[PDB]
């Protein structure tokens, strides 16, 4: 369905150009280019990317590719969409409005093991990010520099505690 | 009308080298047209300028003026935006660096007196401002001790010149 | 100048105080807990206790029985206040009335005060307690009291 | 020379305390549930070996940070300030307790450490002393007991009231420099390293070490002072308001050496008591 | 009277700003054991009091159910009864109010 509808693409030239645009995407959220960041992925990747980012600092760096990335599925007013599989190196550092840190460290690099779902709609759409699967087995995340409180259940005075 | 304090939360420091003191968080919180007198409004900013978050929502909780649940509120909002947005890492570890009433938009009645005459009545409205600083409140001014009064007066004494000559 | 006036000026007058009393005494009477403005309850706590001490003198006797129609409006207390307090405190000798100061009213920042009977059937007042001996002060002034008693 | 002393201990004091900071890299969380009566069901992502129950009690409001002298934690007394190792269950202890005697112990101990420092500094450089140890006397003894050895020189000299005050004087500076009780849960082999300049210090180690099933011996620190404490201790010495060291008195058995036993007593700004019941209480420690 | 001459800014703050007129920082306020929040020492807990005012109001409504009319006050003691609870001999030829709820930790 993807070569009918566009007669020039290659599922074996694909993870290159893919790679290519999460890394000019990120980029772009580390330099705060939202115009970039509307071309290089979808509205519904756009706000998750931005929302919690506004207001702060993002490092981010990509150094290395473990192994070559690949395609892994792609399925199909009608829009075709590729999971790739990334396993690749990264760094980052996440600053407050006071530029304090408060997530990674500036130079350390993690592997991160990634599913990047690309969309494409088909005259002038593109390929861009559309979401990222994060298997239920996913390692967990780095954590947090600073520590949390979490409030119990703020009882009223008829309410007791249980 | 002018509302530069939301927009004082929207500011980016660039990010601090390891090499540089942490810079302490500030939160710029307000509410906009309470139905209170900024006059009124001032004594209740005065009260709790200067002081920790906890003992600023302390005395609001007994005071009995009508401004202080409004300031009790804007207080517990500012402390919930300050851990959620601005990276605060203890509620209790924030002061009130600036309290401050501010006037708001008002409206004019008619209030009819005895003789056909009358005055312009204003439907008072008020803002109101705080600053949350995090870190331990600033130690109190320690009052001028004798000592340092004495002091004062000698470095007076010796930046005596001979005025109006060579 | 009002050196050893002993009354507090309520509502429109004597009358208007006495009334105001009664309704606020009737209530006590009725719930066994009424909160109210601090002095208004300040003031009716002494005719509490007075009418548990009418209530101790009896039925039959007619000052008391007086007493009582005159100060419970509602005529169904009277045998209340001489079958179920009266006989509740029939041991007691005084302080028959808990009272205790409120957080001021949110309407008009009174200052109000709840004022009980003791021994009530309703859930007991969060009342404030002393410190617990084993505390480190108490614990020192139980090191005196025992000094002293072996010296003695 | 006791600077050369004070400043050796600390610096080996401080070399324990990175090697225990680093010996637990990165961020690793920890849940600490707060099982204390209010504030239920409050539960704390903490740091593990860095936050404290000082953290904690920050989190939950200021209220708790300046009431709560001690942290049970899995049941067990903590330090405010000692760093929480695993998810556990914290409960803030004040004075005010329905039953103290933990904080009360803990306080106890802080004034008798406090009286040790003030010994060891207030003598003049050419009298040797030696703090040989603190009793674990009872709150109901009246005074906290400190017990050191001086100079053989001064084996007939007793304290004068001026003594006495000037040792009040000293206490009393150190609470206005108001000095958190640093603590450290060492190996007795560090602890001896430290200690291996007095021989009391050594065989209390010892006793320490038998007692627990490891090595691991509680070390603390006011401010360049390094003692061996008997258990948690409270935040800061400005949790002490009135402190008194009522008098000295030497042990019967003198033979071996002159264990002068400095009585005090001491309470807190929470439990702050009248002019009166204080000199009552300064006259039933003097014994 | 009428104002001879319009006071100054300098005068207003000083009357209005002088210590006088500001509000006094109170002192007496303390943690409450029981629930933690904030109390006045002399008055009595704003939480625990409003607790005891909620039961006290399902108690209230029970017995204005059970006399089921004014004026219908009892000539006997009263005792209040939660799930699970029955009477004891003390119990015993006093009234009876029941509550659907297992009792009140604080409440005895
Ligand atoms: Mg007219
Ligand atoms: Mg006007
Ligand atoms: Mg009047
Ligand atoms: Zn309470």
């Amino acid at each position: 369905r993807i070569k009918d509808y566009d007669a020039n693409f290659k599922i074996k030239d694909f993870p290159e150009k893919a790679k290519d645009i999460f890394i000019e995407a990120h980029l772009c959220l580390n330099n705060s280019d939202h115009d970039r960041l509307h071309t290089l992925v979808t509205e519904h990747c756009f706000p998750d990317m931005t929302w919690d980012i506004k207001y702060k600092t993002v490092r981010w760096s990509f150094v290395e590719s473990l192994e070559p990335s690949h395609v892994v599925q792609v399925r199909c007013n009608v829009y075709g969409q590729i999971t790739v599989r990334m396993h690749t190196r990264q760094t980052l550092a996440i600053y407050d409005r006071f530029g304090r840190l408060m997530y990674g460290q500036e130079d350390v690099p993690k592997d991160v093991l990634e599913y990047v779902v690309f969309e494409k709609q088909l005259p002038y759409g593109s390929w861009r990010m559309h979401t990222k699967i994060v298997p239920p087995w996913a390692p967990p995340k780095q954590p947090i520099l600073k520590t949390v409180m979490i409030p119990g259940p703020q009882l009223k005075p008829e309410e007791e505690y249980e | 009308i002018s509302r530069k304090w939301e927009k004082k939360n929207k500011i980016v420091y660039p990010p601090q080298l390891p090499g540089e003191p942490r810079r302490p968080a500030e939160i710029y919180h307000c509410r906009r047209q309470i139905k209170y007198s900024k006059d009124k409004m001032w004594y209740l900013a005065k009260l709790i300028r200067g002081m920790s978050i906890d003992q600023a929502l302390a005395q609001l909780e007994f005071n009995d003026k009508k401004g202080a649940k409004i300031i009790k509120e804007v207080l517990l909002e500012a402390q919930d935006m300050a851990v959620r947005d601005h990276n605060v890492e203890f509620r209790s570890n924030l002061y009130i660096a600036e309290s401050t009433s501010g006037r708001g938009q008002c409206l004019k009645r008619i209030r009819y007196h005895g003789r056909g005459r009358f005055g312009i009545m204003e439907k008072v409205y008020c803002h109101y401002f705080v600053k949350l600083v995090e870190g331990p409140p600033p130690p109190p001014e320690p009052p001028k001790t004798a000592v340092a009064h004495a002091k004062e007066y000698i470095q007076q004494l010796r930046s005596r010149t001979i005025v109006h000559t060579l | 100048i009002s050196h050893g006036r002993v009354f507090r000026r309520m509502g429109l007058g004597p009358e208007s105080r006495i009334h105001l009393l009664r309704n606020l005494l009737t209530g006590l009477v009725r719930h066994e807990r009424i909160e109210a403005p601090w002095a208004r309850v300040d003031e009716m706590r002494g005719y509490a206790e007075k009418l548990i001490d009418y209530g101790k003198l009896g039925d039959t006797n007619e000052r008391a029985m007086r007493m009582a129609d005159f100060w419970l409006t509602e005529k169904d207390l009277i045998p209340k206040l001489f079958q179920v307090l009266a006989p509740r405190y029939k041991d007691q000798t005084g302080g028959y009335t808990r009272m205790l100061q409120i957080p001021n009213r949110s309407l008009d920042r009174a200052k109000m005060a709840v004022i009980e009977y003791k021994g009530n059937c309703l859930p007991p007042l969060p009342l404030p307690r002393r410190d617990s001996h084993l505390t480190l002060l108490n614990q020192l002034l139980q090191g005196l009291r025992q000094d002293l008693r072996q010296s003695q | 020379s006791p600077t050369e002393l004070t400043e050796m201990r600390n610096d080996l004091f401080n070399k324990e305390k990175a090697r225990q900071l680093s010996l637990t890299p990165r961020t690793e969380k920890i849940e600490v549930k707060h099982v204390g009566k209010t504030d239920p069901g409050t539960v704390f992502v903490m740091n593990k070996n860095i936050s404290t129950p000082y953290s904690c009690a920050m989190h939950l409001s200021e209220w708790y940070c300046r009431k709560s002298i001690l942290a049970l934690v899995d049941g067990q007394p903590w330090d405010m300030y000692k760093p929480l190792t695993k998810s556990c269950e914290i409960k803030f202890l004040t004075f005010k307790d329905c039953d103290p005697g933990e904080v009360n112990k803990a306080y106890w101990r802080s004034c008798a450490m406090m009286m040790g420092c003030v010994i060891e500094r207030a003598f003049k450089d050419e009298y040797m002393v030696n703090l040989v140890r603190a009793p674990e006397v009872p709150v109901i003894s009246g005074a906290f007991c400190y017990d050191v050895v001086l100079d053989s020189k001064l084996d007939e000299w007793m304290p004068t009231k001026e003594n006495l005050r000037s040792f009040t004087k000293d206490a009393h500076a150190l609470i206005y420099k108001d000095l958190p009780f640093e603590t450290l849960e060492v190996e007795a082999k560090v602890a001896l390293e430290i200690f291996q300049h007095s021989k009391y210090k050594v065989d209390f180690i010892e006793e320490k070490a038998s007692q627990n099933p490891e090595r691991i011996v509680k070390l603390h620190r006011i401010g360049d002072f390094i003692d061996v404490s008997e258990g948690p201790l409270i935040p800061r010495t400005s949790i002490c308001f009135q402190y008194e060291v009522s008098a000295v008195h030497n042990l019967q058995p003198t033979q071996p050496s002159l264990i002068r036993r400095f009585q005090g007593v001491s309470l807190p700004v929470h439990l702050r008591a009248h002019f009166t019941i204080w000199d009552k209480l300064l006259e039933r420690s003097r014994k | 009277a009428a104002p001879k001459n319009r006071r100054t800014i300098e005068v207003n703050r000083c009357r209005r700003r002088n210590p006088q007129k500001l509000i006094k920082v109170k002192n007496n306020i303390d943690v409450c054991p029981e629930c933690g929040h904030l109390k006045q020492k002399h008055v009595l807990c704003a939480y625990c009091y409003e607790k005891v005012c909620k039961e006290t109001a399902e108690i209230r409504r029970q017995i204005g159910k059970q006399e089921g009319g004014p004026f219908k006050a009892p000539t006997i003691e009263t005792v209040v009864l939660y799930t699970g609870e029955t009477p004891s001999e003390q119990d015993q030829g006093k009234r009876i109010i029941e509550r659907d709820r297992k009792r009140p930790s604080w409440f005895t």
